[PDB]
């Protein structure tokens, strides 16, 4: 029954993908990036809090005197809502030294 | 490099082991001479500038030509050939012509192929003990080398998978006297003791795999997925990778209740497994179930104490607590109170490996348990009762007195079966 | 240029900080080869509190990763931002306390903590100025509590003014994953409460529910619940590293929280928490950030406050927002329910404010809170190990290993102590 | 209880959202271009570029002549661990360089025999002159000279702790080669005889005087299989004689 | 124009060689055969010194090769740079000294003294301003331990005012490979002691421990050794060769190092010694240069300056940017060890500058130190020759050859003074 049932059993490999299909479940890594975002992918957002106050001097493209009051709600928005994010960064040539 | 050492004693060990490590071969890419990412082979395999990967274990037997039959069958190029370790006479089942006699004349020869083993080898974490419980060699001669490796090794951990006798059906007629007297010895020098039988994975190869005329060969598959699910964590990667101190100190809480017992959840056939719905909450849920489990004994009489619930494939954290929570608030699952916590998880990346053409099926996940029960005492007074009977009589004593060793270590080799079965039943009292 | 050294320890700060130098990185702009290519000048400014300078651009960070086996510290190594640390900063022994805090602290962890403090002198040194120490293991192990108590109080040996923040994972209460946890948790505490000054408590079982009832996945995992751990740890230190329009540290968050040099146990959080369903049709401002700041469901810990009473609660934000509104509604969540607020403490609420938000995000924050709900934790550890106690159970693996008895019941009175501690400040 | 997707049974919105997101970040990524393979299936095919060699006129080898480089079988057995054999140099990106079992021409096995001292690029290379090795990377349009600096701490060859060979743009002395013959005591004579092409020569460098050598018994892990490893080191017989594992072929 | 004799002695002497001459034909740029396909033209300034001249470009190393046995320098002659060598500077015997210092000393060595002195008389001659010989041999052979210090002292009796530098490998502390070392090294301390301005003490254990925790390293070979050796044989006679900001010769090194004159063994140590998968990883400012060519662990000696006190430093530094950083990080060391250098001597650092760069590297460093804790190296040697002339063992051998017991004892003596003269000035 050793001999019979022992075999020298050619041919057969076990799987070694299914190794991974698990690693990656547990480890998540294409979601890692999935879990705390928030609204809209984008690649630029961050700015100084000086730079769009002081230097930037704010937002260009938005209205610059109108003031609407909306038809609707009780608020003037288009000074508030318009949450100042244009143009490049917080950049001034330290990148350019370093 | 975090090789564990394996032993195999007797018949019962050399066979076992021979399933044991065609798996070993077959699971990490090994073609049956010895060659050929990932894993490591390194844990349980050796290597050479030839690419060769010896199986670093050694088998010891006083019967010659099962050896014979290994240096003869496929596995011949395989293991080298002066770690096999056979004798020219056998025990005859008997303890004391294993104890005194046959295992003076073979134990040095063995101690020192443990010694090369055991230098080339800088991560040593414990030894893996195969043995007959009721036996003539793996009584006699396990006993001398648990003797001689706890002494001589200091601190290491010693985990043994016994060959418990079944209960009801019996192959031998003096095996409570080979059984008592081997577990004397070993009650203070072992770290845990995974009791198996032979009847139970009889009835699973009949009830759940579908295929009837069992034998043994097909027996040892079963116990040889149990240490694979058990040694994994060290051959393979895993979420949380239990190592194989865990079991020696996180599952046994006093020095002489290291009587775990073992169970393999999925069983199952080839034409079930493409066929049912593998869930992590029925595989763990039906391990806990009494009729499965891989000693007759029933749980309910007694109070589980400490688990531990190996997990192994493509499996979730959080299905396995989820399926824990569940057990843990069933009223039918009698728990102790002293120890609330009581389990413990690891987490494999693999489906176990599947022999070739066998009564087991690539089931994608696995749930390996060892838990502790003070219900073993059950299976432990049977064996007492046995024994009542037998020597009351004065039966079968000439056989082993006469061969060097004195009947009054028949004495001593209750009483403390006695205070053992006391110091379960003290445990097994609640406290309030 | 203030200097924070993070410290891993075991396999649960190893996976932590693996999950952790991720996020720094894709917010500072480090790529995995340690070359910054980042977006602004407004990230490079202040790479000095993490990532140290070496010659070709490289910003290799500042972590010893330790671990007492050669396991996870290899899974680190071999990964995606695994190739950044310092291939010397990683010191891997090979045995493993084996869940067991004893040789951990003592016999085997205590061989490899001269290979640990031979490198936390060699890069705490090189620094400018060091403003603290931080350190992230879980209590439930033999690695990250053994050798990280033992860690813990040789640092704060020889520095002693330097602040300490501590990232616990405290056990869960229902699901345990360990038999022994109750030993490892106690005695812990005991080398925790006088070696630190501030201590977050991490829960397992608290962060399974936020990644199924609010991020509302079917299969969570460790690796998308590191991420919610890192977002709080990258969520503390943001005024350290960017500017704002108010501005603190490590120390003004310590000084408003803890009043008394025991109870520094907090409260950590993170703040704009929704699924991936509720993408587009959420708007991401202050009265939906605020109004789930303070809510019990978004507390990485097993703590409830309805049933305890907060001591001192505190939030720093992000990104370019106006305050009056964080002014007005800390306000108002100090005043609509006056119960779960202390009463000779007048004003609760510390505010701080970043100018950047992580990247993703568009306005951020962070929670932290000292509570007497740490009280129905501690309590909860203490009847489940004076319960295990008192029939000496597993004392074998803890007295054989050098260890006396004595210490185990010292370290129930240090935390009955404590408890009593947070029992006078109840109602 | 646990049905897969596109069946609406418990939390299969949330699980919906987790395709299309996923799905659009590879659809986006997809049509531009930025997956690992289509990445590195344009490395792997520029890099084995089919082409073919400078057949020479004569059974010897002049200048210019774009020629392989292989090392040929060997009945050495000191050490059992052995790559069959018919070894070619080539291209080795992660640039280092390595063998390969490879006999046809594929494009980063291609090697340029430049000229040192001599200007005209027909003319028979000699023994005993200097000569510089030279392969162009795929679409890099720019030639790569095959290198060898000495032997320090900071320097080396991977698996062997030997001198390595590397690849660099810069010219110097560093990068120039002679050929030997592999009788020693006929060496010395055939100073003035041009190389022949398909004949056992050893490459040797000329600010170091050690050959290339051609270590089989370490094997380099790389994206095109076992490739060995080749540095910089003389080894002797008993005999002063040099290795099989010196050798090399210009075969053409 | 000062130029520095090369004498290297014994078998391990030879391999010592074998790679300085190849380290100082790269700093310099000149390639086996002998000529120069270099770059700047500060290579060829200073080549006078570690370099004579001959037809053309030919620079033959003024080194006179010198070993018993006719082998090891067979195996130089036949090596990478070994047709560099001048033929006739090869000085070997037939005979061998069987690891003895008595045949070395004594016999077989005093046969060939004669040989060897007409070479170094013909290659120090043949130059004008030397700046003095240089040994280096194995305190535990035969050839590096007799014949090396038999050289060492017919050579101060001609030249009495050239500088005696020596890098003698003391046997090691525990790695034993010769057998009767006790009495080799115990019998060539005496003439160490009071024939030569400089010696280096280079024991062979402490360099596997700098290319085992601090470089990295698998399996160390003999180069690794020798390349550690003889880096630290390049820096002390780096600003001989190259420009500098603050020069420093092999003489301005001793005058302020050699506190007492008897006193005059020193622990050399390398200064940016990083593994190879760590090397991209650390920024090589002076900062990151001095903290690890003062620690202990790098200290290329078996003698832990811990266990006693530095009675003077030096710092042969190599690189550009160096001039307020090197100071401020030099006092620094003085300020917080203060216990590790004593006080009857104020300040007890010697700074220099080579402002060439090693190649490849952007700064190096070279400490020679003057710890009393080399008082124990001496101790150990002791212990044991103590252990084997009590059993007289071996002494057969020595006795034999020519040599009285007194001349034993007689250095037991010399050697048990140095540890208790050292002592005292600690
Ligand atoms: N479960 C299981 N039990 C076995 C196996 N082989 C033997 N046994 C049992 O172990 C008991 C001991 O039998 P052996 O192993 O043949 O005896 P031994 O230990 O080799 O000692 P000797 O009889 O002297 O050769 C028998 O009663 C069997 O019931 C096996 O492969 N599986
Ligand atoms: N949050 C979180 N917890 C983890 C992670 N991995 C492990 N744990 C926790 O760590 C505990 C086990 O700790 P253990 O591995 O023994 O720590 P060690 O002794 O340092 O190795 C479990 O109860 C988990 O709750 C992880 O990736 N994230
Ligand atoms: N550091 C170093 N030591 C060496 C080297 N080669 C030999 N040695 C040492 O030199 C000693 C042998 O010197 P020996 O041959 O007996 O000297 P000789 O017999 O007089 O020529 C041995 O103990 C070695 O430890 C080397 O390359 N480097
Ligand atoms: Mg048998
Ligand atoms: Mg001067």
């Amino acid at each position: 029954i050793y001999r019979k049932e022992y075999v020298p059993f050619p041919g057969h490999r076990p799987d070694q993908i299914s190794r991974w299909y698990s690693k990656r479940t547990v480890e998540g890594l294409p979601y890692k990036y999935l879990i705390t975002h928030h609204q809209e992918p984008s690649q630029r957002y961050l700015i100084s809090t000086y730079d769009d106050h002081y230097n930037r001097h704010n937002y260009h493209p938005g209205l610059p005197e109108l003031r609407t009051w909306n038809r609707h709600k009780l608020l003037w928005l288009p000074e508030k809502a318009d949450f100042p994010l244009l143009g490049p960064p917080t950049n001034y040539g330290l990148y350019e030294q370093l | 490099m975090r090789e564990c050492i394996s032993v195999h004693v007797g018949q019962a060990g050399v066979q076992i082991g021979n399933a044991c490590w065609e798996l070993y071969c077959l699971e990490h890419g090994i073609q049956p001479d010895g060659q050929m990412g990932d894993d490591s082979f390194n844990t349980f395999f050796s290597e050479t500038g030839a690419g060769k990967h010896v199986p670093r274990a050694v088998f010891v037997d006083l019967e010659p030509t099962v050896i014979d039959e290994v240096r003869t069958g496929t596995y011949r190029q395989l293991f080298h050939p002066e770690q096999l370790i056979t004798g020219k006479e056998d025990a005859a089942n008997n303890y004391a012509r294993g104890h005194y006699t046959i295992g003076k004349e073979l134990i040095d020869l063995v101690l020192d192929r443990i010694r090369k083993l055991a230098d080339q080898c800088t991560g040593l974490q414990g030894f893996l003990i195969f043995h007959s419980f009721g036996g003539g060699t793996g009584s006699g001669f396990t006993s001398l080398l648990m003797e001689r490796l706890s002494v001589d090794y200091g601190k290491k951990s010693k985990l043994e998978f016994s060959i418990y006798p079944a209960p009801q059906v019996s192959t031998a007629v003096v095996e409570p006297y080979n059984s008592i007297l081997t577990t004397h010895t070993t009650l203070e020098h072992s770290d845990c003791a995974f009791m198996v039988d032979n009847e139970a994975i009889y009835d699973i190869c009949r009830r759940n795999l579908d295929i009837e005329r069992p034998t043994y060969t097909n027996l040892n598959r079963l116990i040889g997925q149990i240490v694979s699910s058990i040694t994994a964590s060290l051959r393979f990667d895993g979420a949380l990778n239990v190592d194989l101190t865990e079991f020696q100190t996180n599952l046994v809480p006093y020095p002489r209740i290291h009587f775990p017992l073992a169970t393999y959840a999925p069983v199952i056939s080839a034409e079930k497994a493409y066929h049912e719905q593998l869930s992590v909450a029925e595989i763990t849920n039906a391990c806990f179930e009494p009729a499965n489990q891989m000693v007759k004994c029933d749980p309910r009489h007694g109070k589980y104490m400490a688990c531990c619930l190996l997990y192994r494939g493509d499996v979730v954290p959080k299905d396995v607590n989820a399926a824990i929570a569940t057990i843990k608030t069933k009223r039918t699952i009698q728990f102790v109170d002293w120890c609330p916590t009581g389990f413990k998880v690891g987490i494999n990346y693999q489906p176990p490996t599947v022999v070739p053409g066998g009564d087991l099926a690539k089931v994608q996940r696995a749930v390996c348990m060892l838990s502790n029960t003070t219900a073993i005492a059950e299976a432990w007074a049977r064996l007492d009762h046995k024994f009542d009977l037998m020597y009351a009589k004065r039966a079968f004593v000439h056989w082993y007195v006469g061969e060097g060793m004195e009947e009054g270590e028949f004495s001593e080799a209750r009483e403390d079966m006695a205070a053992l079965e006391k110091d379960y039943e003290e445990v097994g009292m609640d406290s309030v | 240029m203030r200097e924070i050294v993070h410290l891993q320890a075991g396999q649960c700060g190893n996976q932590i900080g693996a999950k952790f130098w991720e996020v720094i990185s894709d917010e500072h702009g480090i790529d995995p080869t340690g070359t910054y290519h980042g977006d602004s000048d407004l990230q490079l400014e202040r790479i000095n509190v993490y990532y140290n300078e070496a010659t070709g651009g490289k910003y290799v960070p500042r972590a010893v990763l330790v671990d007492l086996e050669p396991g996870t510290m290899d899974s680190v190594r071999s990964g995606p931002f695994g190739q950044i640390f310092r291939p010397d900063n990683f010191v891997f022994g090979q045995s493993g306390a084996g869940n067991n805090w004893a040789k951990g602290h003592y016999t085997e962890g205590a061989e490899l903590v001269d290979s640990v403090l031979d490198v936390v002198r060699k890069e705490a040194e090189s620094c400018d100025c060091l403003q603290g120490f931080q350190l992230t293991h879980s209590l439930g192990g033999g690695t990250g509590s053994g050798m990280g108590t033992l860690l813990i109080s040789k640092i704060r040996e020889e520095y002693p003014d330097r602040i300490m923040n501590t990232f616990s994972v405290v056990p869960s209460p229902k699901v345990s994953d360990t038999v022994v946890e109750p030993y490892n948790a106690t005695l812990s505490v005991h080398q925790l409460v006088e070696n630190t000054d501030e201590t977050y408590c991490i829960d397992n079982e608290a962060l399974y529910d936020i990644c199924f009832r609010t991020l509302k996945l079917t299969t969570p995992t460790y690796g998308d619940l590191n991420h919610l751990v890192s977002a709080t740890m990258s969520g503390v230190t943001t005024c350290l590293r960017f500017p704002g329009q108010l501005n603190a540290d490590l120390r003004k968050l310590a000084v408003n929280m803890v009043p008394f040099p025991r109870l520094h146990f907090f409260m950590p959080g993170f703040a704009p928490l929704t699924s991936r369903g509720s993408q587009q049709y959420r708007a991401l401002t202050v009265p939906e950030l605020t109004q789930q700041m303070f809510d019990a469901k978004n507390m990485m810990a097993a703590c409830d406050p309805r049933h305890g009473r907060y001591l001192t609660v505190a939030a720093v934000f992000r990104g370019r927002m106006s305050m009056k509104e964080v002014d007005e509604q800390m306000l108002n969540v100090q005043n609509k329910n006056s119960s779960y607020f202390v009463e000779w403490i007048p004003n609760n609420v510390k505010t701080a404010v970043c100018d950047i938000p992580p990247r993703g995000l568009k306005m951020s924050a962070t929670f932290i809170g000292n509570s007497t709900a740490i009280q129905e934790l501690f309590k909860r550890i203490s009847e489940q190990f004076t319960a295990m106690f008192r029939r000496k159970a597993f004392l074998h693996w803890y007295t054989g290993e050098g260890m006396d008895e004595m210490e185990f019941t010292e370290a129930e009175s240090n935390m009955n102590d404590l408890v009593s501690e947070y029992q006078q400040y109840q109602d | 209880n646990l049905y897969g997707p596109r069946v609406r049974i418990g939390n299969w919105n949330e699980d919906v959202y987790l395709e299309e997101e996923i799905m659009k970040d590879f659809l986006a990524k997809r049509d531009k271009g930025q997956l690992l393979i289509q990445r590195n299936r344009r490395l792997k095919e520029n890099l084995l570029r089919p082409m073919q060699l400078s057949v020479s006129e004569d059974g010897y080898i002049h200048y210019g002549d774009k020629v392989m480089l292989v090392s040929p079988d060997h009945p050495e057995t000191e050490a059992d661990l052995f790559l069959p054999g018919d070894l070619s140099l080539c291209m080795t990106p992660d640039c280092g360089l390595s063998a390969a079992q490879t006999k046809i021409p594929v494009g980063r096995n291609t090697f340029t025999i430049l000229c040192a001292a001599g200007e005209v690029i027909g003319q028979v290379l000699r023994y005993g002159q200097n000569f510089r090795l030279g392969i162009t990377g795929g679409f890099d349009d720019r030639m790569l000279y095959l290198s060898s600096d000495h032997r320090t701490l900071l320097k080396s060859s991977k698996r062997s702790w030997l001198q390595e060979v590397f690849l660099t743009h810069e010219d110097s002395y560093l990068n120039c080669w002679q050929a030997a013959f592999p009788h020693p005591q006929l060496r010395l004579e055939y100073e003035g005889s041009p190389v022949p092409a398909n004949t056992k020569i050893l490459i040797t460098h000329c600010h170091t005087n050690r050959g290339l050598v051609a270590h089989r018994h370490l094997f380099l892990r790389t994206y095109f299989g076992q490739e060995a490893e080749v540095a910089a080191h003389t080894y002797l017989d008993s005999h002063r004689v040099e290795k099989p594992k010196n050798h090399w072929m210009l075969v053409t």
